[PDB]
């Protein structure tokens, strides 16, 4: 079973130039003090990046389909760790496979399976009593799944366990590629103390894993995590909670790039 | 002109007399002493000994199916091992993996 | 794997010819081999110790002869263009 | 000397050095 939310008013789309964002290591090659120029798909240095309200303020929701394009951008400053899953595919449901990628408190999974998504699915965690605590089921999102052709269990690379510092929130950045028949995915963790989300420091983009899966894909959607809503024991009712959160989604175009490399390796600035 | 260098001389500029100076005869390269191969660890090996010494099976009608992937390989371990009966494959030589 | 000693090395995913020597220049924990100015194969990171080689083309270069003289003398002496002495009688 | 900054050893590609070092000259 799924929960259905959809409105009938849909929220514009914001905008947002993103300044000086958006380069990635094109290969894994050193170089020391060398200028190079590459010819691959990076996001353009000033170009129109779509920065979709997740949830706005009771509150309302919205996952809406974004085409994929050969590459995609995508970075938050969620602080509560409310983005939690990434989805992508052909149809989302079980006439093909699928690609669902999901992280909790302890390991990452992705999963390539026949996935059978529900038209509007989040993440719903719930306090377990007997294990006095909380826990994530993934079962919200997908409800049956056949032929599963990859597993995967990695290290964590969204949440922390210090929490929140406050004011001193730290930005994310993600960028994916499908090259070859294989899906790359790119991160890097950056401070933040700027009140706009995407400020004009530059830094590089750290490759984090590659997965050898071919499946022809064309669309993707994100995903949110939603936390139980608990009342009295005197009282009996159904629903979820979570934090207001956005992300900012670019889409790639080949471009040509120049790229400084530092002595130590690491790219300092690049020019369109 | 393979015998002295001074030959080697006369050769290459084709005369029975030299006069003094320096001239460039050959051309000297070392070869490789021998051709070395580095490849990656050997981690996370096919899990066939958790399915193939397991304590207990399931029946032929509801066969249970496991799922090996994204995983090295080692069939040496399979077929070393003279305690088998019948060892049969389709469209595959055990040996040319 | 053999330092200081022209091989023909054949390393994960790249094939070539040169000389392993010990490195001082450190890499990213992503990368896998070095570069350098007209792309060209110059390091090459070890996948089993996750330490780094440098690689230098084969010791090579053109001979020549210090000849006096067939009318004054027979003695020659050979010279290699630039080679470390250690490495001569090879060719 | 100190205000000329930019010739490598390449596979079929190298370099004589002067008759004349820079010293004598
Ligand atoms: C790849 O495997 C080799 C051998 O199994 C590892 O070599 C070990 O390196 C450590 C370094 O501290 C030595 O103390 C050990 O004696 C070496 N041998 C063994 C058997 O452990 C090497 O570390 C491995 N590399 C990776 C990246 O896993
Ligand atoms: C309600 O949920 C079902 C189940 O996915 C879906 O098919 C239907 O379109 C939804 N309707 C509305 C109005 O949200
Ligand atoms: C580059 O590496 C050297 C040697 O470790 C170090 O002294 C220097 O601070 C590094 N530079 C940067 C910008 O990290
Ligand atoms: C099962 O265990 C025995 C005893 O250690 C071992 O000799 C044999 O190789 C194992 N079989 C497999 C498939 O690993
Ligand atoms: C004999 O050799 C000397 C080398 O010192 C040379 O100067 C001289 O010209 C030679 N004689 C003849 C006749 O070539
Ligand atoms: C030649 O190689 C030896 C080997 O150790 C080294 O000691 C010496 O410095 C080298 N000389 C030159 C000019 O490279």
């Amino acid at each position: 079973q799924c929960v259905n939310l959809t409105t009938r008013t849909q929220l514009p789309p914001a905008y947002t130039n993103s300044f000086t964002r958006g380069v990635y290591y094109p290969d894994k090659v050193f170089r020391s003090s060398v200028l190079h120029s590459t010819q691959d798909l990076f996001l353009p240095f000033f170009s129109n990046v779509t920065w979709f309200h997740a949830i706005h303020v009771t509150k309302r929701f919205d996952n809406p389909v974004l085409p994929f394009n050969d590459g995609v951008y995508f970075a938050s400053t969620e602080k509560s760790n409310i983005i939690r899953g990434w989805i992508f595919g052909t149809t989302l449901d079980s006439k093909t496979q699928s690609l669902l990628i999901v992280n909790n408190a302890t390991n990452v999974v992705i999963k390539v399976c026949e996935f059978q998504f529900c038209n509007d699915p989040f993440l719903g965690v719930y306090y377990h009593k007997n294990n006095k605590s909380w826990m994530e089921s993934e079962f919200r999102v997908y409800s049956s799944a056949n032929n599963c052709t990859f597993e995967y269990v990695s290290q964590p690379f969204l949440m922390d366990l210090e929490g929140k510092q406050g004011n001193f929130k730290n930005l994310r950045e993600f960028v994916f590629k499908n090259i070859d028949g294989y899906f790359k995915i790119y991160s890097k963790h950056t401070p933040i103390n700027l009140v706009r989300d995407l400020p004009q420091g530059f830094s590089a983009l750290e490759p984090l894993v590659d997965l050898p899966i071919g499946i022809n894909i064309t669309r993707f959607q994100t995903l949110l995590a939603l936390h139980r809503s608990y009342l009295t024991p005197g009282d009996s009712s159904s629903g979820w909670t979570a934090g207001a959160a956005a992300y900012y989604v670019g889409y790639l175009q080949p471009r040509t790039f120049l790229l400084k490399y530092n002595e130590n390796g690491t790219i300092t600035d690049a020019v369109d | 002109c393979a015998l002295d260098p001074l030959s080697e001389t006369k050769c290459t500029l084709k005369s029975f007399t030299v006069e003094k100076g320096i001239y460039q005869t050959s051309n000297f390269r070392v070869q490789p002493t021998e051709s070395i191969v580095r490849f990656p660890n050997i981690t996370n090996l096919c899990p066939f000994g958790e399915v193939f010494n397991a304590t207990r099976f399931a029946s032929v009608y509801a066969w249970n199916r496991k799922r090996i992937s994204n995983c090295v390989a080692d069939y040496s371990v399979l077929y070393n091992s003279a305690s088998f009966s019948t060892f049969k494959c389709y469209g595959v030589s055990p040996t040319k993996l | 794997l053999v330092k200081n000693k022209c091989v023909n090395f054949n390393f994960n995913g790249l094939t070539g010819t040169g000389v392993l020597t010990e490195s001082n220049k450190k890499f990213l924990p992503f990368q896998q081999f070095g570069r350098d100015i007209a792309d060209t194969t110059d390091a090459v990171r070890d996948p089993q110790t996750l330490e780094i080689l440098d690689i230098t083309p084969c010791s090579f270069g053109g001979v020549s002869v210090i000849t006096p003289g067939t009318n004054t003398s027979n003695q020659v002496a050979v010279l290699y263009q630039d080679v470390n002495c250690t490495e001569v009688p090879v060719a | 000397f100190n205000k000329v900054t930019l010739a490598q050893k390449f596979n079929g590609l190298t370099v004589l050095p002067p008759l004349l070092t820079d010293e004598m000259i």
